[PDB]
RNA sequence: GCGUAGAGCAAUGGCGCGGCGUCCGGCGCCGGCGCACCCCCAAACUGCGAAGCGGCAGGGCGCGCGCAGCAGCGUGCGCGCGCACAACUGCGGGCGCCUAGUGGGCCGCCGCUGGUAAGCAGCGCCGGCAAUGAGGACACAACCUCGUGCGCGGGCAAGGGACCCCAGCUGCGCACACAGACGAAGGGCGCGGGCGCGCCCGCCCCGAAAAUGGACGGUGCUCAGCGCAGCCCCGACCCCGCGCACGCACAGCGUGGUAGGAGGGCGCGCCGGCGCCGCAGAAGCGCAUGCGUGCGCAUGCGUGGAGGCACCCGCGGCGCAGAUCUUGGUGGCAG
């Protein structure tokens, strides 16, 4: 029932944090961007031009296009029973380079290096799967210098 | 099986020969029984019971003792009874009611 | 007469019967690309294994 | 002409104060929130008794005035007009509405401001009396004359705190002897080692004892 | 019900190799309630939640009833009603510790409708006759106490029998 | 990424008293104002901020060479060589075409909005009814259990186990009010426990008044009430096992169904054929028997008195319980 302007209901979404107002720092201009790189759209409300829709303010998408001042981003949206790919054009002030695949890239470049080096020496490594947290280990807790302490239920008293 | 179990009992009584407390490594699997019926299940809980292959009540499976599987068992813990089978419960479940998916 | 205005009831159940289908994979499109970049990429594809100086030595002024 | 208080008993709505959006609400009849000897110093009334709500409900401003007069008349007639300071804790900030409907019925149902209520919680003090220790039984009796005016269950508690400060009577007595308290009338400030030392010595200059 | 002494601690990590061992004496129906009552006390006395607790030992504290006399037991408990949470001290005479708390549970249920899960036991102490504070349990500590049975009890299961047949005696 | 619950008065906006003052006014006091503490606060307040959710990632990489009008020293794109299968669990998946019905909903849970409230009105999420039988709820669209072919055997669920009515015994308490069996503020030297005469906890009592005679479902029950423990039992189409039917891509798995769609058959008038039957009795009809999940089919006997059947094909005015259906006949009413 609410009105359907382009920034509807963005009182908190398109605000600035406490003691973090102001125009963006020039250090954002030294960020590289490449096609295929994932980015997080998070709107800088001090920058009024090139602002994406409020729908994409939490979303993360892959860059398909790179412009003079802006970036094209592929972001899927649910339209009923389907994901529809939207092309989001955003200024670079409204995006951050995403750390979504940050630990995957760190894992991949090391593991691909280790597979290359093992193939160089004629060996091979079978599987470098991430092992999840299994069962608990067996423990040994000695009572040497660690005496067991009784926990008791205590009588209910109230302070007033 | 007897040698593995005897080694843990010998590890446990030697620890209480000293002051220590020894609990072994907890088993590599849970045994899970579907308790509640198939009705009125929310879509997350209905999905987890599908991935545990528990599609009717009084059905039992083994799930791995993983950290992701423990979180799956926790979210449907109002629908299942789960715990730790020893080797006697493992072998009784498979030899008495054990079929193959071929 | 006055009746129900709106509900989203049964909509998530409807939308998951045939599932939430993904974006259907396609050939890569030049829709949305930078025009100066796309113009230059096609020039690199046009003169891919033969250089431009060798291409215009054959076909004359290619513009 | 006033509706019964069972119509506006419970905290049904979101809190709805007098604001720029809700104007035209009349003034509450609860006019006074501090009775007895208000100007009495912090160290004159050690005892503190509280009327505490055992309900989540809305106390009417009319009941807040009626329990005010019932408790104030009893403390005057029995403890005397100088031997107490009774503070009304809750303030009637929530505005209740009346539809009042030719008879429109439920069309355009949002009501006009009808009255003011105070919204209380479980364990929230409604009234509080600070007295000398001799008038414990008087102050317990004046509060049970106040809770007759109130809906639901209330409980009279004798608090171990010293008067209207949060500090307990044993802990207040120690810091009063240490010189660590500066009075603010009904409440008090505890002198800490956090200031500049020239300001700390001015703080000990203005202490209680 | 049974008595359990359940030993547990924080799960040892590389930062804390030997955590402090705790134990709780629980009167519970089984070990799963006993683990549950242990996990709340580690959650509320300390801040160790149950995901980071290893339960080191669970033992059944069972008394030897070799000659089976009746002892006196003074039970300090904390029970939660529908209205609040209160302290009570009840005295019972019984066989064992695990039977005396069964007398506590049936009495708090009969007299106060306190369910078994609404009751936390502060302490259970076996007492002398001289230290008993309830005069009702003191009467049966006297030697040579005697009373008759006034309730009629049947000597079989009957539906209908003739009038001459003794059924009570 | 969020800004809800909570929390906070620190900014915005309110609330309220004291305290302080080389502040102002009036006559030390009173009132203003200022400051500091504090108080009550906020759907349209926020220095904080959960539970909970949302997005994305968990696979291709490395190297080399070509190309560009882009760029000014990169970025893309071609091509080659080499490396290589990436948490857990489950499991076949993707896409297209045509078309129906639907577009009055309702209910429960949790979260809400309006309203004195409503079996009221309006939302969110999930589940249900609608279209979901069966068991338990005395009966009872939605509650609980739980799904559902046709049977047999077992075991149970919810719920129960005085008699109706399948199934109960052993112990420990408590209560007396035509109570249990709708209820408030406020009460009770009523009884049972507990704490320091006052409190607290259970049960009971008073407050407690409606109109056909009457409803813990009934009988009734004062150990059939209110509590507990132990062992046991009863109880669904659930679960298990077996057998059969049907469907499936068929060492097996599956089985509810309105609107709706689809498939395969049954039946009717006639057609092109093809096998036949009939005055030693055809169709039709009546009563039987049999077959068949079912649509229906076949026979026997009786009647009937001249046609008919089966199958394959083809055409269709092709199947009735309803339409205040149409037409005809006949009842009850009613001697
Ligand atoms: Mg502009
Ligand atoms: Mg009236
Ligand atoms: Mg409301
Ligand atoms: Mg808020
Ligand atoms: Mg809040
Ligand atoms: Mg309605
Ligand atoms: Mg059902
Ligand atoms: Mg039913
Ligand atoms: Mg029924
Ligand atoms: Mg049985
Ligand atoms: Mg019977
Ligand atoms: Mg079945
Ligand atoms: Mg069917
Ligand atoms: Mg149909
Ligand atoms: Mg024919
Ligand atoms: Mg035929
Ligand atoms: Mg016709
Ligand atoms: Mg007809
Ligand atoms: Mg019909
Ligand atoms: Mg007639």
């Amino acid at each position: 029932m609410r009105s359907n302007g382009y920034r509807r209901g963005t009182r908190h979404r398109f605000s600035q944090a406490f003691r973090k107002h102001g125009m963006p720092k020039p250090s954002i201009l030294t960020r590289v961007f490449k096609k295929g790189q994932y980015v997080d759209v998070v709107v800088n409300p001090a920058i009024h031009k090139g602002m994406p829709h409020k729908f994409f303010h939490g979303r993360t998408g892959k860059i398909f296009n790179i412009d003079k001042r802006s970036i094209g981003i592929l972001m899927n949206k649910r339209c009923g029973p389907r994901y529809v790919e939207k092309m989001v054009i955003a200024r670079v002030e409204h995006v951050r380079p995403s750390r979504c695949n940050e630990e995957y890239i760190k894992r991949r470049t090391e593991n691909d290096r280790l597979r290359r080096e093992a193939a160089a020496r004629g060996e091979k490594l079978g599987s470098l799967k991430r092992k999840p947290g299994g069962p608990r280990g067996a423990v040994l807790i000695s009572t040497e210098n660690n005496t067991p302490i009784e926990i008791r239920n205590e009588p209910y008293f109230e302070v007033y | 099986y007897k040698e593995h179990m005897k080694k843990e009992e010998d590890a446990r009584r030697e620890a209480e020969a000293r002051g220590a407390f020894y609990v072994p490594k907890e088993p590599e699997f849970y045994v899970v029984v579907r308790i509640r019926g198939i009705h009125k299940v929310p879509p997350r809980e209905r999905k987890i019971l599908e991935l545990i292959r528990l599609k009717k009540p009084n059905h039992a499976v083994f799930v791995r003792n993983n950290a992701p599987m423990r979180a799956m068992l926790h979210k449907v813990r109002a629908y299942i009874a789960f715990g730790f089978a020893d080797i006697h419960l493992l072998r009784t479940l498979v030899y008495k009611r054990g079929m193959a998916k071929v | 007469a006055k009746r129900k205005n709106h509900t989203n009831h049964n909509q998530n159940r409807k939308n998951h019967r045939n599932g939430i289908k993904k974006v259907k994979k396609s050939a890569p499109s030049f829709r949305g690309l930078n025009h100066k970049y796309l113009r230059n990429m096609l020039y690199s594809r046009k003169y891919n294994n033969i250089g431009r100086a060798a291409y215009e030595a054959e076909h004359g002024p290619q513009q | 002409g006033r509706r019964p208080a069972r119509c506006y008993r419970y905290c049904k709505n979101k809190p709805y104060p007098k604001s720029r959006f809700c104007r035209g609400v009349p003034d509450p009849k609860l006019a006074i929130y501090d009775l007895g000897r208000k100007r009495a110093r912090v160290t004159e009334f050690p005892l503190s008794v509280h009327l505490v709500s055992n309900e989540r409900e809305q106390l009417s401003a009319e009941a807040l005035e009626a329990a005010r007069i019932a408790a104030n008349r009893y403390m005057i007639k029995h403890a005397g007009k100088d031997n107490f300071h009774m503070r009304i804790r809750v303030h009637p900030l929530h505005v209740i509405r009346i539809n009042k409907m030719l008879q429109t019925g439920m069309r355009g149902s949002f009501g006009k401001p009808y009255g003011r209520v105070a919204r209380v919680d479980f364990g929230q003090e409604i009234l509080s009396i600070r007295t000398k220790d001799a008038f414990k039984a008087v102050a317990c009796e004046a509060l049970r004359r106040a809770k007759a005016k109130f809906p639901g269950h209330q409980q009279i508690k004798v608090s171990c705190a010293f008067g209207f400060t949060g500090i307990s009577r044993e802990e207040f007595e120690r810091l009063r002897k240490e010189g660590k308290l500066i009075s603010q009338g009904s409440h008090v400030t505890i002198i800490k080692e956090k200031g500049s030392i020239v300001g700390y010595k001015e703080k000990l200059s203005k202490a209680i004892q | 019900i049974k008595e359990y002494r359940i030993y547990g601690s924080k799960m040892p990590t590389e930062q804390e190799v030997a955590p402090q061992i705790f134990f709780h004496n629980v009167f519970a129906k089984n070990e799963i309630v006993a683990r549950s009552r242990f996990n709340n006390l580690m959650k509320t006395k300390y801040k160790i939640k149950s995901g980071k607790i290893v339960i080191l030992k669970i033992e059944e504290l069972v008394e030897d009833l070799k000659d089976m006399k009746i002892k006196n037991y003074g039970i300090q408990l904390v029970y939660r009603s529908k209205k609040g949470i209160h302290n009570m001290y009840k005295e019972f005479r019984s066989i064992s510790r695990c039977k005396a708390v069964e007398m506590l549970f049936n009495d708090m249920a009969g007299r106060h409708k306190a369910k078994r899960d609404d009751i936390k036991i502060v302490s259970l102490k076996e007492l002398r006759s001289e230290d008993l504070r309830r005069d009702r349990v003191i009467q049966f500590t006297k030697d040579d106490v005697m009373y008759p049975v006034f309730k009629k009890v049947l000597n079989s299961k009957y539906d209908f029998v003739l009038k001459g047949t003794n059924i009570f005696n």
